[PDB]
């Protein structure tokens, strides 16, 4: 909650605003960087009805874990499992998302470097 | 102000409810009972120090400044009695008060179901409008010229006389009906 | 739930109170013990006598009638006047 | 019941007022009545536009739920100053104050909530990335036509 | 008992029926289930400008 | 009171239960009828285009 | 025997229900320490929240300049 | 000192805080007592028929009368206009007249200049 | 297929026949009120196989039975909707029915009107029915204005009581405003939609719905008792305490909010909305919560507290978490239900007293009451693990870790605390200290009908949370990383209200009399609003 | 004649409810619609037996 | 129909917060007349009542109790 | 019985049962109870009934209208026929009303068929709709209260012009 004060009492070039952003492109830094792999057919999401909010790119466990509810009904203390592989996968994500942020604000940073020392220099 | 015998409130009956309002609003600012047997008595030692006052001018003018301590602290909501108005019980059974005339109404299969008790019934409404007239020529007897100063109703002086306009006194309907 | 009152259970009750009540002794206290010529008693006595009564059978007597109660028997007659006793 | 006992018009002279203050049943002291402006009033007496809330509950009234007598000159909204209706009753905190209380505590919150929408606030996160273009058929894009890539990498 | 069982009030039973039978058969025929003209172009003339 | 409720119910269900128990017996044994195609040739009657049998003798006695 | 009426002074209780009483008390105390054994962390917290200032520039991609 | 209580006309002023409740002048003393004479006399008079047997109906107030022929019958011969009655009348009888024609007509307006110059979503409207 | 809309029909049915016996009565009964308590026991019943075949299978259906009306391009369906909110709380509110109802049958045993108060209170129970079944917005204002207007009969059940009769006439006012809002929105469905179903709105998929979800937002401020519409709630415990208990805590003033439940795929598309329920819901969370606090009547306290709870499912609608929401009903019900006959047990001990400064004494003496309502307290704090926290806790961690209202949020946590708060002081001036209700006591709670109706409330608001929030399957994804300081946000803002609370309480027993000020005179007034709104405004 | 209350108030009730939905309300269009049952990959349909295939093997991310 | 009442005599203020007032109405000169009428509620058995954190913690005890058996049954149970 | 045809409905797949846990669910009992002790009885009476249809079998049928001329080969102010074209019209115009309400039947089916991938999996059903309200606007929107074949003609020549207008102007 120290960015809020960051952001607003310090200044806001360079922290990342969060309504567009990445602004710097992902290649810029990451030499061959992989694409991100998505397990769950999108035939099998359709066939599974998910939410469009629960339709990211880790819908395979939460997939399992909803045959597993119907496959253990009236058990339903028998899916722990599978609950927390997909919150810990949702975990992962999350933690992915605090590194794009980061990412963003130490390349306003990098970027805050390179026009001090255009400034201090030329 | 308003009242049905008295015309007025005197000067020892407004002390006597500023008493009894001052200390009803302690106990409701007071709440818990020896907390307000404490102040209870603190208060009282307030009200005792000008007991025996003479001087009317004095006695009026605390009364004055009594009753502004009192309404600077009062509180907003005092605890009520719930069948006393303002309460949450007060005027609740008065969809249950059915008035005694409308057994006059009854089909006779239904009274014929309390045998007893309109055969009992039958005897009061008898004795009612036989007390009527005596009690008409004992109230135009007895009443001054001009109506009546007071609302208080005279009693029955004979021995055999009903005081006069006892019907709806003694015929209400009950509380809890 | 409500139970039913008689004359003797109000009687037996404001006569407890009164005999709760320290500038009242519970000797010369009897029926009909009225409080400013015989008991000794302020007004201030006699409404906080009325009071204890209110705080006892749980309702408010008005001061229109909490003023002329004068003897306990009076207090047992008018709380067997607005709860109708011996029914 | 007949003429005389029913309102009639303006009274202007004493003694009609006093015939009047004698129909209405009374004080003539007492008696003040509407003025004479038109809107429609007649010999109808203005009386202290009091609730019924404020009487005495415990009196022995005639009429037990407007607090009201027989033959009293009844108040021209008593329809409307009834106990299910508008009250005049005095309150511990003034009129004044506790409007200014209020609209004060009202325009502050509503202050307080605007600034918020004017500084949101956040969690120090990015996008929540979404597989497919973003899940472009999912959220009703046609399928003949072909979207931007909207591609995500691994960090 | 009467209003219960008028005889088709108004016709609107044999409209739905009418309407299942048209869109059964314009849905066959590659037709457009609706035309945007109550009335054939053909056989309305326009005033000349 | 009662005595009104009383009659209105009685009063209703007179004429009620044998229209009720009248209808259960037509939807039982006579019962509704069946879409057929129009045979060439064959102009219906107008109270023929009806599928329930009271609709059909509304439309046939009255309409 | 229904509950006699009582003046100044403490109600007649019956058995059952103060047992049932301290058996429902028992019971929620049971049942909240029971799942407090079990999870453990639906209210702790479930997953380790990482510091962001402690990540490396190699991870992120921040080229020096 | 304390908060000195200011009357209003939703919220008047109290009978312990009015300073006419301590008038104990022979005047007050006279006017209490007539009130109270006049009461005693309504008071009497309405019950000698509210306990008489021999009636069965509806004891009149000629009060309650009274003030329904004030509300209702009352009103036509005490009618006269002035500057009160006529502006009042102009402003409580015409004016939110003339308010909500001019706002359902300027409504009506942007919405036709909208309609038949086709800036209106109007795609799924087709009961009307 | 074949038994899900069978038994579907069949619980509304059921609830329909004794309607149908008390309309054709002659005799005086043999215990009519255990006939509609016996129906109603096995309407749960029936409705808990399709509960059971939706946990199982996820199946839903709509019964479009019978056509009742075309206009032209709308055909009005009796259509009911058997999806997850109906699955969830048709179960629910017959169990919290079932419950008030075999209390009533032992607190209104003195009336002779007892037929006609359970023929009141299962009108209620249907049209509350048609209302959280309605697959349109005819059938769902048929239900609507149901609720409404058995409110009305019940709050105005001992209608000798001009307070009564003003609290009902205040009911009608504030929810025909907020009617205004809501046939605002019906007309903005059927103008440009052509459509009441609920299908056809979702399909369509609006974006320029600012119109009717302002509209759906005041509905819901008329029916669920937010800031400006709020004060006839307070005013409605002047009925009696089953009609509190059942409607205005578990049953009548979710409406609103369950009808904004309804429209999730409508508010999930606008910030504006969702902006102005946030808002909305932290005012009144705060102000009604606030207001809570300086009361003594005990029902006027939990009063505000389940509006205090309404305006955070509005919070918890506006930060668009649904079914968390939906959740909060279905905990909220159990509890606060449990708490008003725990309050209604107290006021029936005691001789009809509803004040807590007149009360004390009563842990001893009343050991079942005590113990529920210290149970029901603790979970409407938000005591981990009882039914309040898989709710109320998630509600304030995804609330926390969400884009949200700063303030607003801050609001919500302030609420937190004066819940605690509250709570505490029903506890302290009901339960605990010494007794100070006047000297014949008539405690005594020993019917069958009183303890097995606290006892199934009291199993429920133990197991129902944890088994609930096990049993339905996911529908967002519930964030679930967060610091230290942040997923112990709720449990500290609680303790600190507790601690604060007990320093208060024991500020009681000081012998210091200090003179009030105004926050204690604003809060004890209600915050002014009934006090100007309706002395001014009836006046206009 | 014990507990003919389930028997008046349920079973024929049931009987009448399932008589009403069973040949008045399916014999009809779109009155009682359902919601599609939910498919998971490797699941057996009961309809065609046609096998749905799994998913692909995962990243194991513990 | 007849109740018994209980003795006016038993009920007496010493030992009871009614005796904390009397001291302190004696330090300044004063003296209570309504203590024996408010003496019930300090005594019998509504006296020493619970305070809030142990009536938070009734079933506490049994609770922990059956909470250490079902503990120890489990662990013994998977084994 | 319905026509498929003009009442789409795609064919169902359903699971096949995998009970993993050793409890057995409710929901087969029951399922079993269902099916013997109300779907048997109900089907027996329902095989009464239609055994006391079949030995009474009638038919009814559905009335045709044959085609008289319009009201665009009406004369002007010719009642007789005028009143042919104003009583065809009123019967395509409800016709017409029943149309666009099937067309709402299978949107609203579709929607709740498919469920959460309603948005997706219904945009044939959602782009009928959409073709048959567009029609239908411009055929029978905004002629009042008072509505007719003159007045659905001059708002048909109203929209002509306009469309004449507009393709001349872009040429
Ligand atoms: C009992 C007496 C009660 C009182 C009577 C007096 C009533 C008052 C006076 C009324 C006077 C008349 C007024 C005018 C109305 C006239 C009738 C009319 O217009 O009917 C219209 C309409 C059309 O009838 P139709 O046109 O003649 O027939 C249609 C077809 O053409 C043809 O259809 P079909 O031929 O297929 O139908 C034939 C039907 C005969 O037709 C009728 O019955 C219809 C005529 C009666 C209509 C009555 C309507 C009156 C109101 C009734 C409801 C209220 C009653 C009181 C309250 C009760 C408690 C709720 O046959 C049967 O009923 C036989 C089947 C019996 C099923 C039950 C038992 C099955 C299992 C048995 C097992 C045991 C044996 C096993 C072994 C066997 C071996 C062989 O009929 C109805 O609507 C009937 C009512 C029931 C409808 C469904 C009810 C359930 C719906 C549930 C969901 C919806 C509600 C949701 C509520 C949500 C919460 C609020
Ligand atoms: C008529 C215009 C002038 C107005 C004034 C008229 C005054 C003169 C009066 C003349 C006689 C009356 C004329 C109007 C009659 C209209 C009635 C009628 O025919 O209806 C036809 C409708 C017909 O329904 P339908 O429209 O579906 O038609 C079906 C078509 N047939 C029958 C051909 C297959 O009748 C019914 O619906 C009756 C069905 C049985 C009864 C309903 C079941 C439920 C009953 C209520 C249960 C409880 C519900 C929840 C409530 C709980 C408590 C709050
Ligand atoms: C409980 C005892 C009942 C009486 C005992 C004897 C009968 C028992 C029944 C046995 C089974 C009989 C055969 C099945 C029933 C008849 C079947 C049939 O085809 O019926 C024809 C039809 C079926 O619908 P339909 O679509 O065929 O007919 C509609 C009518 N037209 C086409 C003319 C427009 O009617 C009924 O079944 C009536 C059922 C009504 C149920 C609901 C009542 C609602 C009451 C409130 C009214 C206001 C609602 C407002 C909201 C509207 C929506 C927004
Ligand atoms: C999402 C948007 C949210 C917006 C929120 C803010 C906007 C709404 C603000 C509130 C508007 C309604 C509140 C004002 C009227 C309140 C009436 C009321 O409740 O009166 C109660 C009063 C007596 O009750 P009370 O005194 O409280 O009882 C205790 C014991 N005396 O009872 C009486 O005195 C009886 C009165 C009966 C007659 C009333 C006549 C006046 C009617 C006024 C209609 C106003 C219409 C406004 C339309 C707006 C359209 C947009
Ligand atoms: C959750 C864990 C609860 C137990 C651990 C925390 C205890 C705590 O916060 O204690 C503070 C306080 C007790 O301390 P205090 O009352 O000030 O001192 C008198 C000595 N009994 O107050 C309390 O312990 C009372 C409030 C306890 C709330 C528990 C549920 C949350
Ligand atoms: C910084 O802390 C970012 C988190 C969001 C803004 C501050 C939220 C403060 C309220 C939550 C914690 C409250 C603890 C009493």
């Amino acid at each position: 909650g120290a960015h809020l004060a960051r952001r607003y009492l310090g200044d806001a070039s360079v922290e990342p605003e969060p309504l567009r952003m990445p602004t710097f492109p992902p290649d810029y830094g990451f030499p061959e960087r992989k694409e991100r792999e998505m397990v769950a057919t999108q035939q099998e999401m359709n066939d599974a009805q998910l939410v469009l909010q629960q339709r990211d790119y880790c819908a395979h466990y939460l997939i399992r874990f909803l045959k597993c509810k119907r496959d253990s009904f009236p058990n339903f203390l028998a899916c722990k499992h599978e609950q927390h592989d997909w919150d810990y996968c949702e975990h992962l994500d999350y933690v992915k998302r605090m590194k794009e942020f980061e990412r963003e604000r130490r390349l306003l940073q990098r970027k805050k470097r390179r026009e001090q020392r255009e400034a201090d220099m030329a | 102000a308003f009242l049905p015998s008295a015309a007025y409130l005197t000067h020892q009956q407004k002390v006597l409810q500023l008493y009894k309002r001052a200390l009803r609003h302690l106990e409701s600012r007071c709440v818990h009972r020896d907390k307000y047997r404490y102040f209870a008595c603190l208060l009282r030692a307030r009200f005792d120090e000008h007991k025996n006052e003479k001087d009317m001018v004095k006695a009026t003018q605390l009364l004055r400044e009594a009753e502004k301590e009192f309404w600077h602290g009062q509180h907003p909501q005092p605890y009520i009695f719930p069948e006393s108005p303002g309460g949450t019980s007060y005027e609740r059974y008065e969809c249950y008060k059915v008035p005694e005339w409308c057994l006059d109404d009854w089909h006779p299969s239904e009274k014929a179901m309390y045998p007893d008790y309109f055969a009992k019934r039958e005897q009061w409404k008898k004795l009612r409008r036989e007390s009527w007239e005596r009690e008409v020529k004992q109230l135009q007897e007895e009443t001054p010229v001009g109506g009546p100063r007071t609302e208080a109703l005279p009693p029955a002086r004979k021995q055999g006389d009903l005081p006069p306009l006892w019907w709806h006194i003694v015929t209400r309907p009950r509380e809890r009906p | 739930d409500a139970p039913p009152l008689t004359l003797e259970g109000i009687k037996d009750r404001v006569l407890y109170v009164l005999k709760l009540y320290d500038k009242i002794d519970p000797e010369k206290l009897s029926v009909n013990s009225h409080f400013m010529k015989d008991l000794g008693l302020d007004s201030l006595d006699q409404v906080e006598i009325i009071m204890a009564m209110e705080d006892e059978f749980g309702f408010e007597i008005p001061d229109i009638d909490a003023e002329k109660l004068m003897c306990p028997q009076e207090i047992v007659d008018y709380i067997a006047d607005k709860k109708d006793v011996y029914e | 019941i007949t003429k005389d006992m029913l309102p009639g018009p303006y009274p202007k002279t004493p003694e009609e007022r006093a015939a009047a203050a004698k129909k209405y049943n009374m004080r003539v002291e007492d008696y003040e009545p509407y003025p004479d402006d038109g809107m429609g009033y007649g010999d109808y007496p203005k009386l202290p536009d009091r609730s019924q809330q404020e009487r005495d509950p415990w009196y022995d009234w005639d009429h037990p739920d407007l607090r009201l007598n027989w033959g009293e000159p009844m108040h021209w909204d008593l329809d409307m100053y009834i106990r299910n209706r508008v009250d005049t009753s005095p309150t511990p905190v003034n009129w004044n104050l506790m409007c200014k209380h209020l609209f004060g505590f009202v325009a502050f919150m509503l202050f307080m909530f605007w600034v918020g929408e004017t500084y949101p606030t956040y969690q120090p996160v990015g996008p929540k990335q979404y597989p497919y273009n973003n899940l472009y058929l999912e959220r009703g894009g046609d399928p003949n036509k072909e979207p931007e890539p909207v591609v995500h990498y691994e960090i | 008992t009467f209003v219960a069982y008028l005889p088709d009030y108004r016709m609107q039973e044999w409209a739905r029926r009418e309407a299942e039978r048209l869109v059964k058969y314009r849905e066959a025929h590659g037709l457009p289930l609706m035309e945007s003209n109550c009335f054939d172009p053909s056989k309305i003339q326009l005033p000349e400008d | 009171d009662k005595r009104f409720l009383k009659l209105l119910r009685f009063y209703i269900l007179l004429t009620g239960i044998p229209v009720v128990i009248g209808i259960t017996l037509i939807n039982v044994f006579i019962g509704e009828a069946e879409l057929a195609e129009i045979p060439e040739g064959y102009v219906p009657e107008h109270w023929e285009y009806f599928k329930h049998p009271i609709s059909r003798w509304i439309a046939r006695t009255f309409f | 025997a229904h509950i006699e009426p009582r003046y100044r002074q403490f109600p007649q209780l019956t058995r059952s229900q103060v047992i049932q009483a301290e058996f429902f008390s028992a019971t929620m105390w049971f049942w909240i320490l029971w799942r407090f054994w079990h999870d453990s962390d639906a209210v702790l917290g479930h997953f380790p929240y990482p510091d962001p200032s402690q990540w490396t520039d190699e991870e992120l991609g921040i080229p020096p300049d | 000192s304390f908060p000195k209580y200011e009357p209003s006309r939703l919220a008047s002023l109290p009978t312990t805080l009015d300073p006419a409740e301590y008038d104990i002048s022979s005047e007050t003393r006279k006017a209490q007592a007539e009130r109270l004479a006049i009461r005693s006399r309504l008071k009497r008079e309405y019950q000698l028929q509210y306990n008489d047997p021999s009636r069965r109906g509806v004891v009149e107030d000629p009060a309650l009368i009274r003030w329904t022929c004030a509300r209702s019958a009352n009103v036509y011969p005490n009618f006269r206009p002035n500057t009160k009655t006529s502006l009042l009348g102009a402003l409580f009888g015409i004016g939110p007249l003339i308010f909500w024609y001019y706002v359902f007509k300027t409504d009506r307006d942007r919405k036709e200049k909208l309609i038949q110059e086709g800036k209106l979503d109007r795609t799924f409207n087709i009961s009307y | 297929m074949n038994l899900f809309s069978s038994l579907t029909l069949v619980t509304l049915i059921l609830l329909t026949m004794p309607i149908a016996a008390i309309n054709f009565n002659t005799h005086k009964f043999t215990n009519y009120p255990l006939y509609v308590k016996t129906t109603i026991s096995c309407a749960f019943i029936t409705s808990m196989i399709p509960t059971m075949m939706f946990i199982h299978t996820g199946q839903e259906m709509i019964i479009s039975n019978w056509h009742w009306l075309t206009i032209q391009t709308l055909k009005l369906s009796l259509s009911f909707k058997m999806d997850f909110f109906s699955m969830m709380f048709v179960p629910v509110a017959l169990f919290v029915t079932w419950s008030i109802m075999e209390f009533s049958m032992w607190y209104m045993h003195s009336d002779p009107n007892i037929n006609q108060f359970f023929k009141y209170l299962l009108l209620f129970l249907i049209t509350m029915l048609i209302l959280v079944t309605a697959n349109n917005l005819f059938q769902l204002f048929i239900g609507w204005e149901g609720v409404g207007i058995m409110s009305f009969l019940l709050i105005g059940w001992w209608y000798g009581r001009t307070d009564a009769n003003t609290a009902a006439l205040q009911a009608i006012l504030y929810n025909r405003i907020g009617d205004i809002g809501f046939i605002l929105a019906m007309a903005w469905f059927l103008i440009n939609l052509n459509t009441w179903d609920l299908q056809q709105i979702f399909m369509l998929n609006p974006n320029d719905s600012n119109l009717p979800l302002m509209g759906l937002i005041l509905a819901a401020t008329g029916k669920s008792a937010q800031f400006g519409l709020h004060p006839w709630l307070p005013s409605a415990m002047e009925g009696p305490t089953p009609v509190s208990a059942l409607l205005h805590s578990s049953t009548m003033v979710v409406a609103g909010i369950f009808l904004l439940i309804r429209f999730y795929p409508l508010t999930e598309n606008n910030k504006f909305g969702q902006s102005i329920m946030l808002c909305l819901g932290a005012m009144t969370t705060l102000f009604t919560a606030m207001c809570a606090l300086t009361q003594n009547d005990i029902k006027k306290i939990i009063a505000f507290s389940t509006s205090s709870q309404l305006g955070l499912m509005m919070v918890t609608i506006g930060i668009n978490q649904p079914h968390l929401a939906f959740l909060h009903i279905c905990t909220h019900a159990f509890f606060k239900a449990m708490l008003f006959m725990c309050s209604g047990s107290i006021i029936h001990s005691l001789n009809d007293e509803q004040d807590i400064r007149k009360m004390g004494g009563l842990f001893k003496a009343m050991p079942f009451t005590t113990t529920a309502l210290i149970i029901g307290s603790l979970a409407l704090t938000g005591m981990p693990f009882l039914t309040g926290f898989y709710s109320k806790d998630l509600i304030i961690e995804s609330a926390n870790t969400s884009y949200t209202n700063a303030w607003a949020l801050l609001m919500t946590l302030v609420a937190t605390s004066f819940t605690a708060i509250y709570s505490t002081r029903i506890i302290f001036f009901a339960l605990l200290g010494q007794p100070r209700f006047p000297t014949l006591i008539n405690i005594n709670e020993n019917n069958p009908f009183l303890i097995n109706s606290i006892k199934r409330l009291l199993i429920g608001s133990l197991f129902a949370g944890f088994i609930i929030s096990n049993n339905i399957p996911p529908m967002t994804i519930p964030q679930m990383t967060m610091p230290h300081y942040l997923k112990m946000t709720a449990l500290t803002v609680t303790i600190l209200g507790f601690i604060l609370a007990l320093e208060i309480s024991n500020t009681t027993h000081y012998l210091k009399f200090n003179y009030p000020s105004n926050t204690f005179k604003f809060s004890n007034l209600l915050g002014y609003y009934p006090t100007i709104m309706h002395r001014l405004t009836p006046y206009m | 004649r014990h507990s003919i209350f389930a028997f008046t108030h349920v079973l024929i009730p049931v009987w009448i409810i399932h008589y009403y939905l069973k040949y008045h309300v399916t014999t009809k269009p779109y009155t009682i619609v359902e919601k599609k049952p939910r498919i998971f990959p490797g699941d057996t349909i009961l309809e065609t037996g046609e096998v749905i295939p799994p998913m692909k093997e995962f990243p194991d991310q513990h | 129909s007849k109740m018994e009442l209980p003795d006016y005599k038993q009920w007496k203020i010493e030992g009871t917060p009614l005796e904390t007032v009397q001291e302190k109405l004696a330090a300044r000169g004063l003296r209570d007349p309504w203590g024996r009428n408010e003496a019930w509620r300090y005594m019998g058995g509504f006296a020493n009542n619970v305070s809030f954190v142990g009536a938070l913690l009734k079933g506490f005890k049994w609770g922990f109790a059956a909470f250490v058996v079902a503990v120890g049954a489990e662990y013994y149970l998977e084994s | 019985s319905w026509d498929k045809d003009v009442y789409p409905e795609p064919p169902r797949r359903t699971p096949a049962p995998s009970p993993q846990t050793s409890l057995p669910n409710p929901i087969t009992y029951l399922t079993k109870a269902f099916d013997l002790l109300v779907d048997r009885p109900v089907t027996l009476v329902r095989e009464f009934i239609e055994r006391q249809h079949a030995k009474n079998k009638y038919y009814y049928y559905h009335r045709e209208f044959r085609r008289v001329p319009d009201i665009t080969e009406c004369h002007e102010k010719d009642v007789l026929c005028m009143f042919e074209a104003e009583m065809q019209w009123k019967r395509d115009y409800k016709v017409d009303q029943e149309i666009v309400n099937i067309i709402q039947e299978r949107l609203k089916a579709c929607q709740q068929r498919e469920g959460e991938s309603h948005r997706q999996n219904c945009a044939k059903e959602l782009q009928q709709f959409t073709q048959v309200v567009k029609a239908y606007q411009d055929r029978y929107h905004d002629l009042g209260a008072h509505y007719s074949a003159r007045k659905c003609l001059a708002k048909q020549k109203q929209r002509m012009l306009a469309e004449r207008k507009a393709t001349k102007e872009a040429a």
